[PDB]
């Protein structure tokens, strides 16, 4: 279907403040069967890096050249599913016995799995400042480098109130609970994620497979990863770990190839002219 | 000779501070200066209790004696927030057109804090720096304020300049050090467009002993709010913990204003002033070994707001109906844009 | 000293009669101990089922808490001696103001929120986890379709049909019937505000939630919420028309049996036709006849 | 002709609302006769948010009229209680050495009511009778206040009676009646020995078609507290629920009090009083089909109370100091006795 992928990303590589961007990239990478090509040829795909191009003010969306847009990883590659024309080595369309439960393991990872991730991109403090903050200087424009990562935090600590919630010696009470709220939860959510991937196949990647391999790949790529690494490696042994993490290693040591993609024009970008009757039109 | 007088002190974040004060003028055959007792009941939103018992005495023709006898409950930090009890005497010695003073002062106060947050809201005063303050302590401390006013109005300024001056060492403990300049221009005949800057920095060191003895919540420095820098809410600025602005151990605090008298022919006799400022700041937690590394993480990362509003300016209060939008701001720091109300005697 | 009341009396046991009268109209009792060991379900209002006859809650959230109670006790539905009954509530009930709550007991008196009563929802399903994928599906793809086509889709009257415990007549002949539709009018915004912030709705939809808090609504938000509603719903025919393959129960009805049940007889209740129940009504006969068979398990 | 003024109204439980109002006395371009509008913020532990425009306008030599348009957010029924929305209107007409005064009013109010108990207290507001008072209503009523105040102080009175007569109509929903008595003697040359006697009665009919669409908890007769019979809680008296105060029908409250002037030599000047009290009365839900059986329950079985205290009469406030013991009381009765402050200006 013919349109543009707006993404998170600078110069051909997604954003890792973004779990839904880096699948986004993964997807169109491993989209090279004859099926799965015909839903993704024709999809020019920027890296606009502003928000205002979206219908849910989140930026993976999809604009469709008529006035069309799906935002989101789960909500575009259900969309991309859907307008298959309908006349294993890499990603494999989905048969529609499965297409429920290929909907609903997304749908888990989007709900429970990304809003984990957005807690250690976010609310943890030694994997925010010294990774995440350093990256909206890069991705947005100059005046708007600070209240766009202002609001991702309020949102990341609303989407995680509900599980996660002498100075230096209880400062270690509270953040060993915090690091044992959090790998109860990631230790269930991952379990429950496991337990049903496997009533598919166990043998082919899928749409679902590529937003839990983008939040381990954000998770274990953090200043915090080498710990939940080694607790997932506590419970679930070494080999699926590695295993897991081979599959990262390859869908990121990929050629771009089948990735067409162009600069975001001046109806893009989010410039100081480009926000700025963004605003006016969302008031006037 | 008796004066019983009352009042309710309207603030910043809704409060009340009602007062209620009693009084003596008290004759020369139980002294021979001149003393002036005093007994003030308290209330407001934020306050529990409040009972505060004065006694000035003027010693000289500049001086002035007081023994402040105080015991307090009051709330802090508002989202639900700590209570404080606070009980204690205060002797504070003052020292005497350019208002001049010095006023050294001597206070003992044994300090209670509970957490009140009640824990159903559940990361809310509750990270690991909350949790330690918590306790009773007893802290005397020595202190010294001096003011150089040069202002022709402390309440409605045109010209002249102010400089804030007040150190306070616990002995043993730590070392409070904060500045505060004011400057008032004007330019037009009609003292029409008034021109105000206001720059604020502080200092805290911890003389402790290799580094025991944390100062507490309370004496450590804020930033953020209306009767500060507009545009974050109260206790919004600077560095957290979880959610709980821990405050800092040195801060710097500009901010710029001009005023432009409202231009309606009726209204232009009125304290009604069409308000832009820029205001911003920084609030750092230094560590204690060099003043060059206090300076260099204070001027690197700031936080800082523009704004238009409308400010009237009575006699015991300034009314500023703002509508601010943050220029530059850290990112764990809690933005108010929009309207906002401000109303208080102390704006920067 | 501890003997200064003289004369300790009883205990004044006068009610108001025109207050247990309502008590009584709202009260829809759960037929077949003690006055310590019933609950009362609150719900936000109460419909009659056409075809069977039982006062079935209106939200598909109500109602699937009162087919879970049903099952758990072995209770039959109210039609519309201290029984375990029902009671149309308001959202102000709660200071989490959503309704289905649970009001366990008389002096010693738990209550159960809407965020307690979904914990122990959806522990019971924990076991299965391909259970839980489309249990999740559910309370987030289906949910967030039928929140926003009856807050936005649906207009006032169909709103507070559903989700006020409001009195309605149909017919303005009284003055009290003007004034009771000036509360449908005055108080629509509000209880439409409260209902976002049940399912984390408020945390999924930010900028449509935003939305609704302004006055005189932005015109380049209604075109982009057009389009979150149009993906939402046609999300919302895929779930849907995938559930139709799996209905198929070897013994009691799941709490997933009852979870589907529950939005299919809510949202053909929608006396206006919004896309939900022209889709189910038309393209998914197959649902509509699975929710009365399930529903027939807990009448008589 | 600005006048931005503060203070405190003093409100139902010892407790005080702090206030801020803005006015303007318009002049005679826009009306012809004096109109003073306001704008009224409040602040206080129990109110939220609290918006009051007023506007008295002098129709006559003796007719004001006022309309006031609201929107206030305030709790109620404090454990943790009930916080109750509440805008609209209300158009006030009032007509008119003794004070005597008539005001009929007119007052529509869409009422919003959340129950805000935070249900981990397990059975507080959880009754049957409170989650149903639960949710929204719109209401018009009429009303009618005649005062017949022919006391020669409102502030320390020392003869005179006093006749407040309160009717409240809400066409086809109900009928508020309230009548409220007093009278003050006094004996001795000195003003010494003040007896002073508050009796308060009030009825509240169900004017709604087979006793349908029961009358809201915020508009039955509440009984007990500090400025009510003293000796039990706010709330503390009637017929309960499980243990809330679900208010009453019809009441009355009766109310002996005797103040002894402090009989020292020096203080004898003052406004501290010895003061002997005896308050009680019975709050009772009646069956709406006779005015005898009404009166017949309403004299069987009384909530009493005398206590000896101390007694201040400040301008604005009435402070009360007193150790109270209930003589006879219900059972199901919130009893709070020991000493127990009172603050506010209105007792009985």
């Amino acid at each position: 279907v013919k349109g543009s992928v707006h993404l998170w990303g600078k110069d051909g590589e997604a954003s890792l403040i973004s779990v839904d961007s880096i699948a986004l990239v993964w997807f169109i990478k491993l989209c090279t069967s004859e099926e799965a090509k015909s839903m993704v040829a024709g999809l020019q795909i920027v890296f606009s890096n502003n928000t205002d191009l979206s219908s849910d003010g989140k930026l993976p969306v999809l604009i469709l050249d008529n006035g069309t847009k799906v935002s989101g990883y789960v909500n575009i590659v259900q969309f991309l599913h859907k307008n298959i024309c309908t006349s294993e080595e890499d990603l494999a369309i989905v048969g529609k016995k499965d297409r429920l439960l290929e909907y609903s393991l997304l749908n888990y990872v989007d709900v429970e799995i990304s809003r984990l991730t957005d807690y250690q991109l976010f609310l943890n403090t030694k994997n925010y400042n010294e990774y995440t903050k350093k990256l909206f200087s890069k991705l947005l424009y100059f005046p708007m480098w600070y209240n766009t990562p202002l609001q991702l935090r309020s949102q990341a600590r609303e989407n995680c109130e509900e599980i996660i919630g002498k100075i230096k010696g209880k400062q270690e009470l509270q953040q060993v609970k915090y690091n044992l709220q959090f790998d109860n939860r990631l230790q269930s959510c991952v379990s429950n994620w496991l337990a049903a991937r496997k009533k598919l196949d166990d043998s082919v990647i899928l749409s679902s497979d590529l937003l839990f391999l983008a939040n381990l790949y954000v998770q274990l790529g953090l200043p915090d990863g080498n710990r939940i690494r080694s607790k997932l490696e506590q419970t679930f042994g070494s080999e699926l770990l590695n295993s897991m993490s081979n599959k990262i290693d390859d869908f990121v040591h990929r050629p771009s190839n089948n990735l067409e993609q162009r600069d975001p024009q001046f109806r893009e970008q989010g410039n100081v002219v480009m926000s700025l009757y963004n605003l006016a039109c969302k008031y006037i | 000779t008796f004066t019983a007088k009352t009042g309710t002190n309207f603030g910043n974040d809704n409060d009340a501070e009602a007062y209620l004060q009693f009084e003596k003028l008290i004759d020369k055959k139980y002294l021979k200066l001149p003393t002036r007792v005093n007994l003030e009941i308290l209330r407001g939103t934020k306050i529990h209790s409040s009972f505060l018992f004065n006694s000035y005495s003027s010693l000289s023709p500049q001086s002035i004696l007081n023994l402040k006898v105080f015991s307090q409950f009051y709330n802090w930090n508002t989202n639900k927030g700590l209570d404080i009890g606070q009980r204690g005497a205060r002797l504070s010695l003052r020292y005497e057109s350019p208002t001049l003073f010095h006023e050294w002062f001597l206070e003992t106060c044994w300090r209670s804090t509970k957490i009140c947050s009640q824990g159903t809201s559940a990361p809310y005063m509750y990270s690991g720096t909350m949790l330690s303050q918590a306790g009773d302590q007893l802290r005397t401390i020595l202190g010294h304020t001096f003011v150089l006013d040069k202002r022709d109005h402390i309440m409605c300024p045109t010209k002249g300049s102010m400089l804030k001056w007040s150190n306070e060492l616990s002995p043993g403990k730590h070392l409070k050090t904060q500045l505060e300049l004011n400057s008032v221009k004007s330019w037009m005949n009609d003292d029409f467009i008034t021109f105000s800057t206001t720059i604020k920095t502080g200092y805290l060191k911890n003389l402790s002993s290799q580094q025991s003895l944390p100062v507490h919540i309370c004496d450590k420095f804020q930033s953020g709010g209306p009767s500060d820098i507009r545009g974050f809410q109260t206790f919004g600025l600077g560095p957290r913990d979880l959610y709980d602005a821990v405050g800092g151990d040195a801060f710097v605090s500009y901010g710029l204003s001009v005023f432009s008298r409202l231009p309606w022919k009726k209204v232009e006799k009125s304290n009604f002033r069409l308000h832009w400022f820029f205001n911003g700041g920084k609030l750092v937690n230094h560590d204690n070994t060099s003043l060059g590394n206090c300076i260099g993480q204070l001027s690197k990362e700031h936080s800082t707001s523009t704004g238009i509003g409308l400010v009237l300016r009575h006699p015991m209060a300034r009314f500023e109906l703002n509508f601010t939008l943050p220029i530059t701001a850290h990112e764990n720091d809690l933005i108010r844009k929009g309207f906002q109300f401000g109303l208080g005697l102390a704006f920067l | 000293f501890d003997t200064f009341p003289l004369q300790t009396y009883a205990a004044q046991t006068d009610k108001d009669e025109a207050v247990a009268l309502e008590i009584q109209r709202r009260s829809y009792t759960f037929t077949e101990l003690t006055v310590e060991g019933t609950y009362k379900l609150g719900v936000y209002n109460v419909f009659l089922e056409a075809n069977t006859g039982a006062a079935l809650a209106t939200d598909p959230w109500c109602l699937f808490v009162q087919l879970a109670l049903c099952q758990k006790n072995g209770l039959v539905l109210p039609t519309h001696t201290c029984n375990h009954e029902m009671l149309v509530l308001s959202r102000l009930s709660n200071p989490d103001e959503a309704l289905p709550i649970l009001v366990e007991g008389y002096k010693k008196r738990i209550i159960r929120s809407t965020v307690a009563i979904s914990e122990i929802m959806r522990s019971r399903i924990l076991d299965d986890a391909e259970q839980l994928m489309y249990y999740t599906l559910l309370d987030t793809v289906l949910y967030d379709c039928w929140i926003t086509q009856i807050i936005f889709c649906a207009s006032d009257a169909q709103f507070m049909e559903l989700y006020s415990c409001q009195k309605l007549s149909g017919s303005i002949v009284t003055p009290l019937d003007v004034e009771n539709s000036l509360l449908q009018k005055l108080s629509a915004k509000s209880l439409k505000i409260s209902l976002t912030k049940r399912n984390k709705f408020q945390f999924r939809h930010r900028e449509i939630v935003k939305s609704m808090q302004g006055v005189y609504h932005n015109h380049h938000n209604s075109v982009n919420q057009e389009q979150v509603l149009n993906v939402l719903f046609e999300n919302s025919k895929q779930v849907l028309l995938g559930l139709k393959d799996m209905l198929k129960s070897d013994g009691q009805p799941t709490y997933l049996h009852l979870k589907i049940a529950s939005y299919i007889l809510c949202i053909t209740n929608v006396k206006e036709p919004i896309k939900l129940k022209t889709f189910v009504e038309n393209e998914c006969k197959e649902l509509v006849q699975f929710a009365q068979d399930t529903l027939k398990n807990f009448v008589q």
